[PDB]
């Protein structure tokens, strides 16, 4: 990558409070919302 | 009693085969008429897309 990186990287698992019943209901409505448009 | 009776018996034949060629023609029509609707719905692909586009992937 011609140059030592700034910084190193790590799994970006940061914000790891996600629900499963959560990101299927977002899922869920948004697909809803177009359905009915 | 003659006359009229007569001429009824040589008309109810060609009448009962024109009736019989038109509830033929009825139902050719009704069969005519039918055809398999298809509907066309939104790719969920796009629905999928579009939930990236929320997530900010």
């Amino acid at each position: 990558i011609s140059g030592v990186s700034p910084l190193l990287y790590f799994p970006p698992t940061t914000t790891s409070t996600t629900n499963r019943e959560d990101q299927i209901n977002k899922n869920t409505n948004i697909a809803i919302q177009m359905i009915k448009r | 009693d003659i006359m009229v009776p007569s001429f009824v018996y040589n008309k109810l034949p060609v009448i009962h085969f024109l009736q019989e060629k038109r509830a033929e023609q009825k139902l050719r029509r009704v069969l005519d008429e039918t055809y398999t609707e298809w509907t066309e719905e939104l790719d969920q692909a796009h629905v999928t897309d579009a939930i990236t586009r929320s997530l900010n992937i």
